[PDB]
């Protein structure tokens, strides 16, 4: 029950330097004003990312899933509304469906039947400020788990000059568990990825224990013909490495340093300090 | 069941501590009694107002001693 | 090819330092100044 | 002077605060299940957000074999569990000794394995009266062959035909090919060891998350400034509980904060960041003159206030009793 | 001072290692296993901590025996340079000593 | 002298400790148990005395 879309801006993937994104709190325990070195899955500093746009320009590819993913999205009015995770996407394996419904985020663990080009159908062919969504989904016969989230509401409209909407999510699927870590912060810059350091508080963990090797994103989407503002999102792949985190007295992660990037970083990881004397 | 090890360890540590105290006692206490400088000082034009004790201090440190002291968890261990 | 007092010893009479743009340079040690009597 | 018999302060009482009881865990329906699936289609269940009393099950003689590996069953009720992983199936009795980790066998390697650090408990019980079929309970199948032995706790359900050689397998059966599944022969005439056996296994983790599965609680109070024994959520320790200005996130518990010790921690049933401080300790010393001369001695407590211990003169190094200042 | 602090810090970091056991807390293993087979795990921790403590004591012994020489040298210099004049070249200063 | 004499004694008494074994006499354990489960007892004494 869907209409395929091919009105896309066919361009080669763009690349950008992920300066200092992809650091989060490792464990549930709490420390303060100490330095802790630990190894886990993280996004290495100064790494390429995959850039996709959304306005004609409706970038909806299919990307492979492995060792978790890092999803960043700059936008206004948060046009992206859903994520689909799975292996075969043909009602032959357990599939995960996340939709930020107008009330809250709805989670669906079902052996759902995807179509070729499924999307969150919104009947907004005519721009009359009508977000009436009578869209329907396909067969969902086999289901295993169902969850309802906290009703958090975010801005669904706006044409601000500076891109106030900026989401950073990290998804990690290991040991039969799905960890979602989230952060949102306004940015006054138009396109460039922010320079500096930002923490990442965990959001939720779900015991699922299924096999997923592929994913695709969903946004508010007649099949052809839409009028939405500019929006961009970046996808990054994680890697097992080792980081040294510098906590603070208030329990916030101030900074992190790699232990395999550069020789000076190796020396810093060896001496467990942020400053090294000549020698 | 392991016998007598901790007696050896405590004896060694106590010996070390007593040795340190003896070292500190031996290095400094080289004079039988204590002298004191006269209130009026005329050392042939020489000046010693930087190493002699200064009364205007909670302790009896001198100027260079204070400068040295300035140049150089606590309870978790 | 020059000679300077050693800063960061490496070994075998060869050691390096940081100097003028600016870079790390390694050279043979200098046994101080030389003069005759 | 002599240093002997280091001094310490003994505890007084205990606090056994635990979160609110919710209900009884429905493990009985698992243990009284109607039908049990095949080995490769094992019944996997997650039990959480309830209170379970395993003392009744342990005292119950309904089972046959009961091996707890990671923990001693007698005190099993004195530990809080984050989650319960219950895996159930039916196996031939003769092969039951494949349940333990580190064993070698057909089911123990081809389609069911256990991790080396497994901490759960295994129960096996004969059910020949109801599970056996007069015509043969052949509904139970298993993987006779597997290309690569699977890692522990992963399910293989593929219906691929066996490939025992490099030559390709054509059709439903080819060269060196056999059916992936073989039925179990379970009849009432089967002897000892050939009878069906219901086998269940329970797994759980320790301290990684605020647990939800516990037993009896007997929460009492939150007394402060006393050398007491705290057992808030499994961590048993001795010390004094005070109020701390330290800040927690809405999901932070069990702060270490220096090297390895459980520092200021929150509490169940409420939200206050309490602080743990060890009891007072010190090394007492005895100063004496020559015992040939006299016999009176004096006692020095090192580095500790002696406003509490059971002509005193407290000094910098500690405090001295038995002698008078001049 | 840095060496003395480092020794204690390395000694105290040792209380959080498995040493081949199943955990690193005596209370946890005591309250998680029956005493018939608790010794078989406690003995490993006991042996490891004995080894670490002995190593620390040996290091402290050697360092103190070294610093005794500096104490003696300081005592000799104080008894020679201060309470008199010493003619040993390059002992009491670099040049011709005065006081 | 005394300090040196304080060492030898603390060595000799070491010959009277279980060290985790079942006894402290090699002859007793040798004459009370067959070898194959006796090496597993003698090894502890060997390690402790080393
Ligand atoms: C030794 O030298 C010091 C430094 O000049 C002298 O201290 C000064 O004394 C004059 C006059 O009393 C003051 O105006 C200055 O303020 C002092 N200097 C400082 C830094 O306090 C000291 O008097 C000299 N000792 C003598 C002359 O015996
Ligand atoms: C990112 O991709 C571009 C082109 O795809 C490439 O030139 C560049 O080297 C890549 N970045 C890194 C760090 O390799
Ligand atoms: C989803 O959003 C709609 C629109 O606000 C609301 O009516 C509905 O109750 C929400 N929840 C579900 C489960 O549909
Ligand atoms: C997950 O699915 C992929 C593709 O179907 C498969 O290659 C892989 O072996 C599967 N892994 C697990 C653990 O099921
Ligand atoms: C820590 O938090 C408190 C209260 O939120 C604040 O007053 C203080 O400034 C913070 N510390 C730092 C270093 O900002
Ligand atoms: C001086 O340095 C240059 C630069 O490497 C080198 O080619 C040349 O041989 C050197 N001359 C001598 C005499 O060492
Ligand atoms: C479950 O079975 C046991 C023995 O097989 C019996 O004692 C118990 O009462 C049963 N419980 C239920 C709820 O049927
Ligand atoms: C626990 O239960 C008591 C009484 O039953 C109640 O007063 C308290 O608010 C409860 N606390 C929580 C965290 O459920
Ligand atoms: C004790 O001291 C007295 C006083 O000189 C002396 O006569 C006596 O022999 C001493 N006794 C011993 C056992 O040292
Ligand atoms: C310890 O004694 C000192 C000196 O009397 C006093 O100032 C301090 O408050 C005392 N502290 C405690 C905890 O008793
Ligand atoms: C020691 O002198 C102080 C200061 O006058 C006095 O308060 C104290 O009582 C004196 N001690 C004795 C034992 O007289």
């Amino acid at each position: 029950q869907c209409v395929n879309l091919r009105t896309r801006t066919q361009l080669p993937p763009a690349y950008t330097n992920s300066f200092t994104r992809g650091v989060y709190y490792p464990d549930k325990v709490f420390r303060s004003s100490v330095l802790h070195s630990t190894q886990d899955l993280f996004l290495p500093f100064f790494s390429n990312v995959t850039w996709f746009h959304a306005i004609k320009r409706f970038d909806n590819p299919v990307l492979p899933f492995n060792d978790g993913v890092y999803f960043a999205s700059t936008e206004k009015s948060n046009i992206i509304r859903g994520w689909i995770f799975g292996t075969t996407l043909d009602s032959k394996t357990q599939s995960l469906l996340i939709v930020n419904n107008a009330t809250n985020v709805v989670i669906k663990v079902c052996e759902f039947q995807f179509c070729n080009d499924p999307f969150l159908g919104v009947y907004y062919h005519k721009n009359n400020k009508s977000w009436m969504e009578s869209g329907v989904y396909s067969s969902a016969n086999n289901c295993t788990f169902e969850y309802v989230s906290q009703p958090f509401l975010m801005d669904l409209e706006g044409k601000q000059g500076n891109f106030k909407n900026l989401r950073e999510f990290v998804f990690k699927n290991i040991d039969g568990y799905f960890k979602i870590y989230s952060k949102h912060t306004p940015i006054n810059l138009v396109r460039d990825l922010p320079q500096g350091f930002s923490a990442l508080e965990p959001l939720v963990d779900l015991p699922i224990g299924i096999n997923i090797t592929r994913f695709q994103t969903l946004l508010a989407l007649s099949s052809s013909g839409w009028t939405a503002g500019a929006a961009a999102y970046y996808v990054g792949y994680l890697q097992p490495r080792t980081f040294l985190l510098k906590y603070n007295e208030n329990g916030t992660i101030t900074d992190a340093v790699d232990c395999a990037l550069d020789p000076l970083s190796e020396t810093k990881c060896t001496l467990k300090s942020f400053t090294v004397e000549k020698g | 069941q392991y016998g007598s090890f901790c007696t050896q360890l405590n004896r060694a540590l106590t010996g070390i501590a007593v040795e340190q105290d003896k070292n500190t006692q031996e290095v400094f206490a080289q004079v039988k009694q204590i002298y004191k400088t006269p209130p009026i000082k005329d050392f042939g034009g020489f000046n010693f107002s930087q190493i002699l004790p200064d009364p205007s201090k909670p302790s009896k440190r001198s100027f260079i001693e204070d400068l040295l002291f300035n140049k150089v968890l606590i309870c978790a261990q | 090819n020059n000679s300077y007092e050693c800063d960061i010893p490496i070994g075998a009479g060869i050691c390096a330092s940081y100097q003028t743009s600016q870079s790390i340079i390694a050279y043979t040690m200098s046994l101080g100044a030389e003069n005759s009597v | 002077i002599y240093q002997t018999s280091n001094f310490r302060v003994q505890p007084t009482e205990s606090i056994v605060r635990f979160p609110n009881i919710t209900n009884l865990c429905p493990f009985g329906e698992v243990f009284n299940a109607t039908r049990f699936a095949s080995v490769y289609a094992w019944n996997r269940k997650r039990i959480s957000n309830c209170v379970a009393d395993y003392s009744v099950l342990y005292n119950s003689a309904s089972f046959s074999t009961f091996k707890c590996y990671g923990v001693s069953p007698t005190k099993l009720n004195d530990l809080c569990f984050t989650n319960v992983y219950a895996d159930s199936f039916v196996i031939r009795g003769d092969e039951v000794r494949q349940i333990a980790p580190g064993q070698t066998g057909k089911i123990a390697d081809y389609n069911y394995k256990l991790p080396d650090d497994f901490t759960g408990c295994v129960i096996a019980w004969n059910s020949n009266n109801l599970d056996s079929k007069v015509g043969g309970n052949y509904n139970y199948r298993y993987r006779l062959f597997r290309k690569s032995n699977l890692k522990p706790f992963e399910r293989d359900i593929s219906t691929e035909i066996y490939q025992a050689g490099s030559k390709p397998c054509n059709g439903v059966e080819g060269f060196n090919c056999y059916f992936p599944l073989q039925s179990y022969g379970f009849q009432p005439t089967n002897g000892v060891g050939y009878q069906p056996y219901r086998v269940v296994v329970l797994s759980f983790e320790l301290l990684h998350a605020p647990a939800t599965v516990c037993g009896p609680k007997k929460s009492t109070n939150l007394v402060k400034n006393k050398c007491v024994n705290f057992n808030f959520n499994g961590l048993t320790g001795t010390g004094v509980l005070t109020e701390s200005n330290k800040k927690f996130l809405p999901f932070q518990q069990f702060g270490r904060d220096i090297a390895d010790t459980t520092d200021a921690v929150r509490d169940p049933q409420t939200l206050e960041i309490l602080d743990i401080t060890p009891c007072s300790f010190g090394g007492v010393s005895v100063i004496t003159p020559g015992t040939n001369t006299s016999n009176q001695v004096a006692v020095l407590y090192q580095g500790v206030n002696c406003t509490e211990v059971p002509n005193v003169f407290q000094t910098r190094a500690g405090c001295l009793i038995g002698a008078e200042h001049v | 001072v840095n060496q003395n602090a480092q020794a204690l810090n390395t000694l105290v970091k040792q209380l959080s290692s498995n040493f081949g056991a199943i955990s690193s807390v005596l209370n946890d293993i005591l309250s998680r296993l029956d005493p018939p087979e608790a010794e078989v795990q406690i003995d490993r921790l006991i042996t490891g901590r004995l080894q670490s403590l002995q190593t620390y004591v040996t290091q402290q012994l050697i360092r103190a025996a070294e610093i005794r020489a500096s104490a003696n040298l300081a005592a000799t210099k104080m008894s020679e340079c201060v309470l008199g004049q010493s003619k040993r070249v390059d002992f009491c200063g670099k040049g011709y000593h005065l006081m």
